[PDB]
């Protein structure tokens, strides 16, 4: 009974909307523009993970470092607790050692 | 469609307003002005005279040099006395 | 008067430049107004479909920032007190009403925070991918060189009819040297079209080249791409980012 | 190439045809199913299966190997030991042959780095380049090379080929500026003075036998004759060489670049050099 | 004004060698004209454009670099191409009486 | 206070180059370091081995597992199989057995078990690549 008895409404996807059509343009901004702009400068998102990558612990550390002062009180408390828990997990638990 | 204009570096020097509280401090010191001058020449608007140390800074630099970087004659004399003691 | 283009950059001795028809958009029948010699190292390299896949996946993924997030048992509201004592109740032992087992509890291994998927292929790899895409289009007869993108009129119907008459694909990617100098006629024609997309030379990419069935280049764009891509070959290992001044790098 | 003909034959390459190179994508192994489920590769119940096995290096309570071995000063002061990147005469000759280093001009650390003959990491306590006698028997280039250290045999080879070699000191800051001058110019600071060698290094750079840049030039001919006698070659009178001026050119001990004095500011934006005129600044930068 | 779509079908003319040598004489003479090298962009463009205009079938960019000689041009132009859809290609292939093909496209 | 001047030649001297310079013409070859330019015209063999961007033969030692020694001829164009046949013919007398090799046609590379970098470099120089 965990199965729907009717077909879901058809999902129409416009493969040629502007976003899809122009997707990827300027990905080669660096190599095709005398390296004035790095491709990572095209990344739009959280200030603490623009052109950067890491596991959850590194992401949380970077978030606290870069926007920790601007975080809300309980969000910052949760981030501190998450960093603490992730430190304990990655530095004290696991199959390999 | 037509692509949006390609992203470009902001031309010329970038001078943040010191009054704004959100402007980072490193963007307000003399080092930022020196870098702007190096990057954009006279278009920076930075007075070149400011690049060199002010007399107080020069005095501090001279004091530090006297304190930590001895002259060649002093180094040679110290080496000579050390060698005499060792012999 | 034929429009003949030669290869400005030196060509390897063992290789001969590939050739293409220089066409024009001023008329439906103007399918051959000249002949262009295209650098073999840019338009005849090996068909590196694996490199094409690498670059396409890099383009799709490096910008990705998944904002999915879930609350762990620590972040779910409440759930501090022990529901019932360890022993005596005859029920399973529990420490909070927000453990992953409980309804409304936390997620044990859900997505965590906004996650970046950023990574950079070597710029040589990315340039090689661009070269391979260009060679693939040329070899599969989807690349068309134009003297200029100037159109007789800015009517999109004209452009669509021209493409259909010349047997271009359902999707066309037109490329011009710079954004500022692109003809107003072609700008107007492509602003109202979905499958006909007009981009500057700097915006060329493997993903869009593959998405669009045909690739239309102007002669200045061809020269610009040849220069930029061939530069990656025969360049030193960088001493510092190329954005900084170099003896011979504009 | 037949590959491009095969492409012409084959359908269009699109985003629905792409495949990673086989062998470049290992399957992901996850703990589901009979083979990878159940105990999920963790074994039977125990500390390791629970995932709380002791730290690395712990030996169950026996004194660890790495703690029962006595402490010895193997790495004492490692971060303060000076490091010199080797530059064999083989490498130098190869660079000159390929034209990445121009022997017609004085060869210094800047030219070596620009020609990519050597990579210098001042942050990793690299104090410069040391000439290395490797390839001496096949070195046939007349060059004016400035280095930080130089072996006796390397000096002998360089001088026998009719060239000149001098050992010059560079503090970490001057070394960084020399290796990467353009970023320093973009910093927008006046060119600093090159600091003198530390007391321990003073004798090396004042000794003529090492061709020290602070050594007495009067003793250079004697040392060159000694090397020529030792290694059985006739010392060439470079004074008669047409390139004698270039072979003689040497930067001042307090000068980082050949033609630029301390205190100057290089405005690369408009191709200019601002030179201070204040008497105090001039005295300081000349001191 | 849009000319009607030009059918891609091309059957080599019977007097193809004569037409090609006439065009070669018009553009460029020596014996064994088959081996005249098209290394010159002007001459290659003239010959190929004339042939395309006359025969309604041009050398694609993919094969353009391969036309190193008039012999190569002749080889390219003496191979027919048919644009009939796969439906026609199958139906007009002497289908046995018990095989029926229908297309809903 | 400030005095500008045009002695920018000494800064242009410090400016580094981004493009690898073409090797200068030498009166006699091989050059003292052993380098030798490819012969002009290129050999008419079925295959071609392009030089590296530093103008050296693309023959490289490789090691895996700490004991698998291999030599890779990388920038091959044309009949990689002809190159493999030629390499086997040239190397079998040295080994006494036909060398075991992998012909990566897709990458245009040839991999040979064992270290033969110097011998293959000399052989390709003789062939004129
Ligand atoms: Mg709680
Ligand atoms: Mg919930
Ligand atoms: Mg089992
Ligand atoms: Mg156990
Ligand atoms: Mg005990
Ligand atoms: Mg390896």
């Amino acid at each position: 009974i965990g199965i729907r008895l009717t077909l879901p409404p058809p999902k129409v996807v416009d493969r040629w909307n502007e976003k899809r059509a122009m997707f990827g343009v300027y990905d080669n901004i660096g190599i095709l523009g005398n390296f004035e702009k790095h491709p990572k400068e095209l990344i739009r998102g959280p200030i603490w993970l623009r052109g950067w990558k890491g596991n959850e612990l590194q992401r949380c550390i970077r978030k606290r470092k870069m926007v920790g002062s601007r975080m809300f009180a309980d969000d910052l408390h949760n981030l501190n607790k998450r960093i603490r828990y992730l430190y304990k997990h990655f530095n004290r638990h696991g199959k390999f050692r | 469609y037509r692509a949006r204009p390609p992203p470009r570096r902001r031309p010329g020097p970038r001078w943040p307003d010191p009054e704004d509280l959100l402007t980072p401090r490193w963007q307000l010191g003399p080092r930022y002005a020196a870098k702007q001058f190096a990057r954009y020449g006279a278009a920076s608007g930075v007075v070149p005279g400011s690049l060199w140390p002010s007399p107080e800074q020069l005095r501090e630099l001279e004091a530090e040099e006297r304190e930590w970087y001895p002259s060649l004659a002093t180094m040679q004399e110290s080496l000579r006395v050390k060698q005499l003691a060792e012999e | 008067e034929p429009v003949l283009r030669k290869v400005e950059l030196p060509v390897p001795t063992h290789r001969r430049p590939v050739q293409a028809w220089v066409e024009s958009l001023r008329g439906f029948e103007q399918e051959r107004v000249g002949l262009a010699d295209l650098h073999p190292d840019v338009f005849a390299t090996a068909p590196r479909l694996d490199i094409l896949h690498q670059v396409a996946m890099w383009q799709k993924n490096f910008k990705r920032i998944s904002y999915a997030k879930t609350k762990t048992r620590a972040e779910v509201r409440g759930g501090g007190r022990k529901p019932w004592p360890q022993k005596g109740t005859g029920r399973a032992r529990h420490g909070s009403i927000r453990s992953p087992l409980w309804r409304g509890g936390g997620v044990a291994h859900g997505p965590r925070g906004p996650t970046s998927y950023y990574y950079m292929l070597p710029m040589k790899v990315r340039a090689l991918g661009l070269k391979v895409a260009l060679t693939v289009k040329l070899a599969q007869d989807d690349l068309h060189i134009m003297d200029s993108l100037e159109l007789p009129t800015g009517d999109p119907q004209y452009l669509t009819e021209l493409a259909h008459y010349r047997r271009w694909g359902d999707s066309v990617l037109l490329v011009d040297l710079t954004h500022e100098e692109m003809p107003q006629s072609i700008v107007e024609a492509t602003s109202r079209l979905k499958t006909f997309n007009l981009i500057p030379a700097v915006g060329l990419n493997v993903h869009s080249m593959l998405k669009h069935q045909t690739l239309v280049l102007t002669l200045p764009t061809v020269a610009f791409l040849e220069d930029k891509l061939l530069w990656q070959d025969s360049r030193y290992r960088p001493l510092y980012p190329f954005s900084l001044p170099y003896s011979d790098f504009p | 190439a037949r590959a491009l003909d095969l492409l012409r034959g084959l359908p269009r390459v699109s985003l629905a045809n792409l495949k990673p190179n086989p062998g470049s994508k290992k399957p992901e192994r996850r703990p589901r199913g009979r083979r990878r489920g159940r105990k999920c590769g963790r074994g039977h119940k125990g500390e390791r299966q629970r995932g709380t096995r002791p730290r690395l290096g712990f030996e169950g309570g026996q004194t660890p190997f790495y703690i029962r071995i006595p402490k010895y000063g193997f790495n004492e002061g490692h971060s303060f030991r000076r490091q010199y990147k080797p530059l064999s005469l083989n490498r130098l000759q190869y660079l000159i042959d390929l034209g990445r280093v121009d022997p017609s001009q004085p060869i210094d650390l800047t030219q070596l780095v620009n020609g990519r003959g050597v990579t210098i990491q001042p942050l990793k306590r690299d104090y410069g380049v040391q000439l290395v006698e490797e390839g001496a028997d096949t070195f046939t280039a007349k060059v004016n090379i400035e280095v930080q250290l130089a072996s006796e045999l390397a000096i002998a080879a360089i001088e026998k080929n009719g060239g000149v070699v001098t050992t010059a000191f560079y503090d970490p800051r001057s070394l960084d500026i020399v290796c990467k001058p353009v970023p320093f110019f973009l910093r927008g600071q006046p060119i600093p003075k090159r600091m003198l060698p530390p007391e321990e290094l003073v004798p090396y750079y004042t000794d003529a036998k090492n061709r020290g840049y602070l050594a007495d030039p009067a003793k250079f001919p004697e040392a060159r004759l000694e090397l020529a006698r030792k290694y059985g070659y006739i010392l060439p009178d470079i004074t008669k060489d047409e390139l004698f001026k270039m072979l003689c050119t040497r930067k001042d001990p307090r000068q980082i670049f050949f033609g630029l004095a301390p205190g100057w500011v290089v405005n690369m934006a408009d191709k200019k050099i601002l030179k201070p005129t204040d008497e105090n600044l001039l005295k300081y930068y000349t001191s | 004004v849009c000319p009607p779509l030009r059918s891609r079908a091309y059957t080599p003319p019977e007097d193809l060698q004569s037409r090609l040598e006439s065009y070669v004489k018009e553009v460029f003479l020596p014996s064994n004209w088959q081996d005249i090298s098209l290394e010159d962009s002007r001459l290659k463009f003239n010959l190929l454009a004339h042939l395309a205009d006359d025969l309604g079938h041009v050398v694609p960019n993919s094969r353009l670099h391969q036309m190193c000689r008039v012999r190569d041009v002749l080889d390219f132009y003496n191979v027919p191409i048919q644009d009939r859809s796969k439906f026609d290609e199958l139906s007009a292939s002497n289908l046995p009486p018990n095989l029926k093909i229908t297309w809903s496209y | 206070f400030v005095e500008s001047v045009d002695e920018y030649q000494f800064v242009e001297r410090l400016l580094p180059a981004t493009r690898i310079p073409d090797p200068p013409k030498h009166e006699h070859y091989p050059t003292p370091s052993g380098w030798q330019p490819p012969r002009d015209p290129p050999p008419n063999l079925p295959y071609f081995v392009r030089r590296s961007r530093m103008h050296n033969i693309p023959v490289y030692k490789d090691i895996t597992h700490g004991n698998r020694q291999m030599t890779v001829i990388r920038k091959v164009e044309g009949d990689i199989w002809a190159l493999q046949k030629d390499v086997e013919d040239f190397l079998s007398p040295l080994l006494g057995k036909t060398p075991v090799t992998q012909v990566n046609e897709v990458t245009g590379t040839l991999r040979i078990k064992g270290y033969f970098d110097q011998e293959l470099k000399a052989w390709l120089l003789e062939k004129g690549f």
